[PDB]
């Protein structure tokens, strides 16, 4: 009559088949965490704050700003165009003072971009294609004679 | 034209620029002057004929804070090119293509094209052009195409432990010069090629780097990392090289922290979920692997968490409203001031009530659910937690809860600033308890040969309890429920909460092969499972080896 | 904040920079002719990462000067002598490090504070065995997680 | 036989001989000038077996 007991649960799944695998591995979790000390527990709760929307882009690409403990915000690339949420989930305003023209996409998550630092926060789309404009040139024409 | 700067006239009248030819003695490039006066001076200007600026909409953009509290997305002016002509300042290479994932190597600036790498000039950005064609000077701007032999459409770029590290799919590279950087130093040269997908950016987290690895229809996210031996040699291992088919294939983020340890994937081929992986490093060496589903409901479909030091912080779909919503990993405390008792709730808030929605007639407070919220729901179940010990639990009606959204509680509950949230599901399931032995090596290997009859699996717990139990084996569905502590014990109270301390032992009676003991619960309740044993007859009659 | 001694030059930090001074002499972060970029200059280098990184402590050891941001932690070095165009500065890991507290001495190691909620996760950093420049943190609070508050 | 891209030079492959270009530009395998070897001139090294 044999026994052995395992020792932690750390951890998750293992869809290899279990001759092969090793103990702590379960062959499904949900909503676990496999901490370090303490084996399995729930995962903590989702508190509400608080609620912005009807089902936002439908797919977006969404990417947050991290300056100061006072200054954390989102920044939300949806299909139509450029939407920001605190950290506190109240909608803050942004302007388009020069067209928008380059966040309309059908896949924003698949086209655009966003690198960020705290003097600049750069948004990159994919899709478009940067050219020299004819318009303003130094001298017309200037036959050099 | 004229063939040096000495050989020059004096005065030149102000509108009058001569093209400075090579001396033919040192390597220089042909500038051009542009006497300007109001002072007898020859600078150095542009070209005449070429032309100064981008198209300068298409470039990327940015979004500034500026002071009035709101955002505003604008175009950022782009410095003109005035040095010389074409091509003494060639066009930059993206000028025909598409820029993408943008640098910061240096104090210059750089853009990603296929296959193109476009530095700045240091010190100031936005300036792709030298400052002087009187000579090369230094810190030019820098064009490096590409040094591989297979094509590389040139995607993001993540910086690590020597270098920036630039990744297209199918090759990874190495971002260096041989001393500092000139236009003639940049190193760019190949890495490994390892296959990477590139829609999420690959994020963190500690000394490795975390890719995304396309597969059909099942991704194979890698770890990159430096090897231990050689010092710039790096390598890609598979950490879901035992869970491969899993994740369903189409990846848009990579939230991760490095507080709490863990990576976390999220997913659009089943959005409902958010994978976890939990690791840790003690001795240079792994010591847990983890994946688990994160799951929220029915159809609730999850935008990118990104986690804030210890805090994550989640947007979702419903698909009736969206809404933000933090996740905390705090061990002993409170979310909501009132509690008791930190209550795992899945959704909460402290709603209060207010004055109208008693009736004595029916004797039923009432409360509509999105003015709580803002928010109908699809499903899941309501639980409604008191500052006393009352628990109420709802269970959502056919075609609720846009049908009748309406919380029928009691009689008179109006001051009592209420707690109102959902359920989690819990579940975990067991492998097979099969006689795990660590022999000849390590890497523990099964001895699967005579029949293991099974019985009485025990599982101990730390200071939480109220999971059930489900022993599951052909045809037999036992359920072991627990609940919180043991009679007399000081835990055990008539009212506080009821948590316990292991071991609890229940048969598990039967084949080996067959029983699969899992912990659904529901709840409004914590767990902890510490570790879990088995005893059992073992007969093998084939005395091996 | 967080001033260097990085050479007989002088250092600030801001975010994201690096100002160091002139050599031989403190408190000058200007040019001492502009007839040419003679040597010994002001360096301004900002940074390297493509995470902001506001830019906190920095501490030695064993090689160099390692700028501590959180969430970054850096290589500060040159490919050879420092002039205003050598000065590397290059990511190193990405362990998360709070800065309310300098990170203390105090052999070969450099020991952290890191933030948690609501109980911090002390780690100790080091410079590894088998490559020559590769760092990494162990948790020593990883048996103790609870403990600190 | 077998060209390469090494750098933004490009190169050839002969027994035993290896051409790369001038950098930034293809297909210019001779210096800019012989006024002097300025830098990133073509490039003839054959072996060295």
């Amino acid at each position: 009559l044999i026994s052995q007991s395992i020792k932690n649960l750390k951890g998750g799944i293992s869809q290899q088949p279990d001759i092969l695998r090793y103990p702590d591995q379960g062959s499904r979790q949900v909503n676990g965490w496999s901490s370090e000390t303490e084996g399995l527990q729930k995962r903590p709760p989702l508190v509400f704050l608080n609620t912005l929307g009807d089902n936002l882009g439908q797919a977006p690409y969404i990417h947050l700003i991290n300056r100061d403990e006072h200054e954390q915000y989102y920044a939300v690339f949806t299909g139509s165009g450029i939407r920001v949420f605190d950290l506190s989930g109240n909608e803050k305003q942004v302007r388009y003072p020069n067209g928008s023209n380059y966040i309309k996409t059908a896949n924003p998550r698949n086209d655009l971009r966003m690198v960020t630092v705290a003097d600049y926060t750069f948004i990159v789309n994919r899709n478009v294609v940067a050219q020299k404009n004819t318009k303003s040139v130094n001298l017309p024409n200037y036959n050099p004679n | 034209y004229a063939q040096s700067f000495s050989k020059l006239p004096p005065n030149a009248p102000n509108g009058y620029m001569v093209k400075i030819v090579g001396d033919a003695s040192k390597s220089a490039d042909q500038y051009y002057v542009r006497y300007d006066a109001e002072r007898k001076v020859w600078t150095e200007t542009l070209g005449w004929n070429t032309e100064d600026q981008v198209l300068w909409e298409t470039m990327p953009h940015a979004l500034v804070r500026a002071a009035d509290g709101n955002f505003d997305f604008k175009w950022l002016e782009w410095s003109p090119k005035s040095c010389g002509d074409v091509d003494t300042n060639p066009w930059p290479s993206f000028v025909g293509s598409s820029i993408n994932d943008v640098f910061f190597f240096r104090n210059r600036l750089g853009f990603l094209s296929g296959e193109n790498i476009i530095l700045s000039r240091t010190a100031k950005y936005f300036n792709f052009y030298p400052a002087s064609i009187a000579n090369l000077s230094d810190d030019d701007p820098i064009d490096v195409a590409v040094s591989t032999n297979r094509i590389a459409i040139l995607k993001y770029a993540v910086p690590f432990s020597e270098e920036l590290l630039i990744w297209s799919d199918e090759a990874q590279f190495v971002l260096t010069a041989s001393g500092t950087l000139t236009s003639k130093s940049v190193e760019l040269n190949l890495t490994t090629q390892f296959d990477v997908q590139d829609r999420a950016r690959p994020f963190g987290i500690g000394r490795n780097v975390y890719f995304a690895s396309p597969r059909s229809s099942f991704t194979s996210i890698h770890r990159y990392y430096a090897v231990q031996d050689v010092s710039s040699v790096k390598n890609a291992e598979d950490i879901t090289s035992h869970v491969p088919n899993y994740i369903p294939n189409g990846v848009f983020s990579i939230c991760g922290s490095g507080t709490e340890n863990f990576c976390s994937v999220l997913s659009h081929g089943d959005p409902s979920k958010i994978f976890m992986y939990k690791f840790l490093y003690l001795n240079e060496e792994l010591r847990q692997q983890s994946w688990s589903h994160w799951d929220f409901g029915e159809n609730v479909q999850v935008l990118a968490c990104q986690s804030i030091s210890s805090d994550m912080y989640v947007i979702l779909r419903n698909e009736f409203n969206t809404f933000l919503a933090r996740i905390s990993f705090t061990k002993n405390a409170i979310d909501l001031q009132g509690e008791p008792y930190r209550a795992f709730m899945d959704m909460k808030i402290r709603y209060t009530i207010p004055s109208g929605t008693y009736n004595d007639d029916t004797f039923t407070t009432s409360i509509h659910i999105p003015t709580i919220y803002g928010a109908n729901f699809g499903r899941g179940k309501i639980t409604v937690l008191e500052p006393d010990g009352k628990i109420t639990v709802f269970e959502q009606p056919t075609a609720g809860w846009n049908s009748d959204p309406w919380l029928r509680l009691s009689g008179n509950l109006e001051g009592r600033m209420v707690y109102i949230g959902f359920n989690i599901n819990f579940v975990y399931e067991f492998s097979k308890f099969l006689i795990k032995q660590t022999a000849d090596d390590g890497s523990t290997s099964t001895e699967d040969i005579g029949r293991l009859q099974l019985r009485r699996a025990w599982v101990n717990y730390e200071n939480s309890g109220t999971f059930d139990i489900y022993v599951e084996n052909q045809s037999s569905n036992w359920k072991y429920t627990m609940a919180g502590a043991r009679l007399g014990s000081n835990t055990l109270r008539a009212g506080r909460l009821n948590l316990g301390t292991g071991q609890y032992r229940f048969p598990v009676v039967g084949n080996a092969k067959f029983n699969t003991v899992y912990i659904l619960s529901d709840e409004t309740t914590p767990l902890n499972i510490i570790g879990c044993g088995w005893e059992g007859n073992y007969l093998r009659r084939s005395s091996g080896i």
